[PDB]
C-alpha cells in the first residue's frame, strides 16, 4: 500500500 | 482630561525646574503650555536617562550646568542651519551622561512660532541623540522613510529636511551610513519631530514631506510607548521591580505547587531522551542481528542526528523487512518532548501518529499542565505587560530561514528575505506552551527573531523562578509590527504582537477557507459548495499558511492546462479528495493517517500525495529537497495526481499508476538519471519530478526536460492529451 513522499532537508 | 495630565504634572514636577525673577506665575505657566505640545512619553524618557529641564532668566549660558562648556559648545545652528551664539539663543540641550535642557523665557512661544519650533527642534535632538540612541534607534525603519524622500518624485521634501551632506549622497542610506553619520540622521529626525510638534509648521511637513509626517504621526501616537518600554527594559531597577510584582502576583500559586507540579513543569522544559538500555531490551535476536548487518547510514528517511543514536546502538552491543524495522525505531528513538507533541499535532493530541501508550502518557501530562496553568496574569499591580521570546526563524519558514542571514556578515540580515517574511504575517497561533521572559534577554545564535508580546489580563500563566512565564496553550496572536533592529552589534527582527482570543484568529481562518472555495469552485466548474481546499492551521506562522494557498494555486493555474486541471481535480473531488495546506506535520492529517495500516507507515515531508484519499497534503513550515518554494512542491504532487488519473483510465476495474506500465519503467531505465537526483528515486517520483520541471515557471527548467528526457517529455505529454480527450 503506498503514498508519494517529498522529503525536506533536516541538518 | 484624566491621568494623562497627572503624570504630566508629576513628571514635570520632577524634571522641570523653574528659576526666574519676575513673578513665576506666568513664567511657570509658559513652560507648561510649551511642553504640553510634546508627547508625554518623551518627557518621562528624559527623566528615565536622568534629564532635567531648566526655565531660566537672562543669558542661558549663565546657568550652573552650562558654564562648563568649551569654546565650541557655544556656537550652535538653528533648525534652519544658520550659525548662532549660545549666549544669544534661547534654547540648548547639553549632552553627556548627565543631560539637561535649558530654555530661556517668554510668553510669545505662542506668537514666535519660529522660536517654539527651535525649542521643539532641540527637544527632538534629545529624543534621537539622548533617548533613542540608548536603544539603537532610529534604525532601518527610519532609514526607509529617509530614502523614500531622497529617491522620490518631488525634490522639495529633501529641500525641507535633508542637508547637502545627505542631499549629495550618491546611493541610498544603508545601515552602514547611518552608523558613521549618526549626527546627520539624528538631525533629520529632530527637524521632522519639530515641524510635527509645532502645530503651525505641521502642514508644511505634511505638504512637502508626507512620508516623514506619517512616520512622526504614527510614532508620537503609539509606537513611542513601545520606545519607552524598551528604555525601561535596560534599567536594572525597572527590570527587577517588574519581575517582583509578577512574582508577588503568583506568590500563592507557587507556594501551593506540589512536587508533581514542579515535576511536570520541569520536564516540560527539558525532554527525556530515550535510553539505549531500554531500546536494546525491547528488540529481538532477529532484530538485533539485523541491527549489526544493517548499514544504518544506508537508509534515507532517518536524520543524521537520529541515524547517529541508531549507530551508537551497534557499538554498545537494506530490504523490505529490514527497512520496516527502521521505521519503528524511528518512532521509538524520539525524545519525550511535550511541547513538540503539541506543535506537531497542532493541539490534536488524539492523533494516532504514535504508539497508543505514549499518546496516553502525553495526554495526561498535558491535561495536567492545563490545570496547573489556571491563574491569569491580570493583576492590580500593573496594566500593559510585555513579555519576551526568542525564536528561530526555521520554526516558521525553513525555506526563508535558509537565506535570512547575510552569507558574509553574520551580523546582518538580508533585506530581501525580510520583506518576504514580513509579507503576509498578520496573525499567529500557539498550540503548545509558550515559554517567555519577564524582561528581554539575549538570544541563541540560531535565533534572529525577537518577539515582544502584549499579554491579555485574561491570559493564564505559570511563574518560574528564573524569571520566565509558562503560558497556556491555544493562544491567539495578532502581529502589530515587524521591523529590523540592532542589538549587541547584531541585527534581529522585532515582532511586536498582541494576545487575543484564539477563537478570533480561528474564525479568520474559517472565513478565509470559505472564500477560497467560493472562488476556485467557480474557476473550475465545481458545485458551489464543495470541500476542496482545506486549511489545517495551528502554529505560529498561521496567516502565511493561509495567504500562501492562494499564491500556490495561482501558479498551478498559470503553468498547467486548465483542461488538464478540471479533468484531474474532478477525479479527486469524486473520491472526496482535498487540497490540504497545513502547519502541523503530515503524519497528523486524517487524509493520510485514516488510511495507513501501521502507524510506522507514516510519511512527513514538504508535500505528499495520498491515493486512498485522493488528496494533496502540503506542509508549510518545511523546505523540500531543494525546491525554492511551496509552489513547486504542490505542482510536483499534482504530478502524482495525474499519474493516478492516467493509469486509472487504463483498466478501471483496478486503478493503477500509469507510471507502473511496462513501457514507462523502461523510459526510467535510461532517462531516470537525467533530471533531479530525487527524481532518480523511482518511476512515480521521476514522473512527478519530470512533470514538475516541464510545467515550471522557469522555461529554462522546461528545456532541461526536453533536451535530457526526450522519451519522457513525450510520454508525459501523451498522457495529458489522453486525459484531456478522454
Ligand atoms: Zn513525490
Amino acid at each position: 500500500k503506498k503514498v508519494y513522499p517529498y522529503p525536506m532537508e533536516p541538518t | 482630561n484624566k491621568t494623562q495630565e497627572e503624570h504630566l504634572k508629576e513628571i514635570m514636577k520632577h524634571i522641570v525646574k523653574i528659576e526666574v525673577k519676575g513673578e513665576e506665575a506666568v513664567k511657570k505657566e509658559a513652560a507648561e503650555k510649551l511642553l504640553e505640545k510634546v508627547p508625554s512619553d518623551v518627557l518621562e524618557m528624559y527623566k528615565a536617562i536622568g534629564g532635567k529641564i531648566y526655565i531660566v532668566d537672562g543669558d542661558i549660558t549663565k546657568h550652573i550646568s552650562l558654564e562648563a562648556l568649551s569654546e565650541d559648545k557655544k556656537k550652535i545652528k538653528d533648525i534652519y542651519g544658520k550659525d548662532a551664539l549660545l549666549h544669544e539663543h534661547y534654547v540648548y540641550a547639553k549632552e553627556g551622561y548627565e543631560p539637561v535642557l535649558v530654555i530661556q523665557s517668554s510668553e510669545d512661544y505662542v506668537e514666535n512660532t519660529e522660536k517654539a519650533l527651535n525649542v521643539y527642534y532641540e527637544i527632538g535632538k534629545i529624543l534621537s541623540r539622548d533617548i533613542l540612541s540608548k536603544i539603537n534607534q532610529p534604525y532601518q525603519k527610519f532609514l526607509d522613510v529617509l530614502n523614500t524622500i531622497k529617491n522620490a518624485s518631488d525634490s522639495d521634501g529633501q529641500d525641507l529636511l535633508f542637508t547637502n551632506q545627505l542631499k549629495e549622497h550618491p546611493t541610498d542610506f544603508s545601515v552602514e551610513f547611518l552608523e558613521q553619520n549618526s549626527n546627520e540622521v539624528q538631525e533629520v529626525f529632530a527637524k521632522a519631530f519639530a515641524y510635527y510638534i509645532e502645530p503651525q509648521h505641521r502642514d508644511v511637513l505634511q505638504l512637502y514631506a508626507p512620508e516623514a509626517f506619517n512616520y512622526m504621526d504614527k510614532f508620537n501616537e503609539q509606537e513611542i510607548n513601545l520606545s519607552l518600554e524598551e528604555l525601561k527594559d535596560q534599567r536594572m531597577l525597572s527590570r527587577y521591580e517588574k519581575w517582583e510584582k509578577i512574582k508577588q502576583h503568583y506568590q500563592h500559586w507557587s507556594d501551593s505547587l506540589s512536587e508533581e507540579g514542579r515535576g511536570l513543569l520541569k520536564k516540560l522544559q527539558i525532554p527525556i531522551e530515550p535510553k539505549k538500555d531500554d531500546i536494546i531490551h525491547s528488540l529481538s535476536q532477529e532484530e538485533k542481528e539485523l541491527l549489526k548487518r544493517i548499514q544504518i547510514d544506508s537508509s534515507d528517511f532517518l536524520s543524521t542526528e537520529e541515524k547517529e543514536f541508531l549507530k551508537k546502538l551497534q557499538i554498545d552491543i537494506l530490504s523490505e523487512k529490514e527497512k520496516e524495522f527502521l521505521k519503528k525505531l524511528k518512532l521509538d528513538i524520539q525524545p519525550y518532548d511535550i511541547n513538540q507533541r503539541l506543535q506537531d499535532t497542532g493541539g490534536l493530541i488524539d492523533s494516532p501518529s504514535i504508539n497508543l501508550d505514549v499518546r496516553k502518557q502525553y495526554k495526561r501530562d498535558i491535561q495536567n499542565i492545563d490545570a496547573l496553568l489556571h491563574q491569569s496574569i491580570g493583576s492590580t499591580l500593573y496594566n500593559k505587560i510585555y513579555l519576551y521570546e526568542n525564536m528561530n526563524i526555521n520554526n516558521l519558514t525553513a525555506t526563508l530561514g535558509a537565506d535570512l542571514v547575510d552569507s558574509t556578515d553574520n551580523t546582518k540580515i538580508n533585506r530581501g528575505i525580510f520583506n518576504e517574511f514580513k509579507k503576509n504575517f498578520k496573525y499567529s497561533i500557539s498550540s503548545n506552551y509558550m515559554i517567555v521572559d519577564i524582561n528581554e534577554r539575549p538570544a541563541l545564535d540560531n535565533e534572529r527573531l525577537k518577539w515582544r508580546i502584549q499579554l491579555s489580563p485574561d491570559t493564564r500563566a505559570g511563574y518560574l523562578e528564573n524569571g520566565k512565564l509558562i503560558l497556556q496553550r491555544n493562544i491567539g496572536l495578532e502581529i502589530k509590527d515587524v521591523q529590523i533592529i540592532k542589538q549587541s552589534e547584531k541585527e534581529y527582527i522585532r515582532i511586536d504582537a498582541k494576545v487575543v482570543p484564539k477563537s478570533k484568529i480561528d474564525t479568520k481562518i474559517q472565513e478565509a477557507q470559505l472564500n477560497i472555495n467560493q472562488e476556485w469552485n467557480k474557476a473550475l466548474g465545481l458545485p458551489k459548495y464543495t470541500k476542496l481546499i482545506t486549511f489545517n492551521v495551528h502554529n505560529r506562522y498561521a496567516s502565511n499558511i493561509v495567504e500562501s494557498a492562494y499564491l500556490i494555486l495561482n501558479e498551478w493555474k498559470n503553468n498547467i492546462q486548465s483542461d488538464l486541471i478540471k479533468k484531474v481535480t474532478n477525479y479527486l473531488v469524486d473520491g472526496n479528495g482535498r487540497f490540504v495546506f497545513t502547519d502541523i506535520t503530515l503524519p497528523n492529517i486524517a487524509e493520510q493517517y485514516t488510511h495507513q495500516d501501521e502507524i510506522y507507515e507514516q510519511v512527513h515531508s514538504k508535500g505528499l500525495y495520498v491515493p486512498e484519499s485522493r488528496s494533496i497534503l502540503l506542509h508549510g513550515p518545511s523546505k523540500g529537497v531543494e525546491l525554492r518554494n511551496d509552489s513547486e512542491g504542490f505542482i510536483h504532487c499534482f504530478g502524482h495526481a495525474v499519474d493516478d488519473y492516467a493509469g486509472y483510465l487504463l483498466d478501471k476495474n483496478q486503478s493503477d499508476l500509469v507510471t507502473n506500465s511496462k513501457k514507462f519503467i523502461d523510459i526510467f531505465k535510461e532517462e531516470g538519471s537525467n533530471l533531479t537526483s530525487y527524481g532518480r528515486t523511482n518511476e512515480a517520483e521521476f514522473f512527478a519530478e519530470a512533470f514538475r520541471l516541464m510545467h515550471s515557471t522557469d522555461h529554462a527548467e522546461r528545456l532541461k526536460v526536453q533536451k535530457n528526457a526526450p522519451k519522457t517529455f513525450q510520454f508525459i505529454n501523451d498522457q495529458i492529451k489522453f486525459i484531456i480527450n478522454s
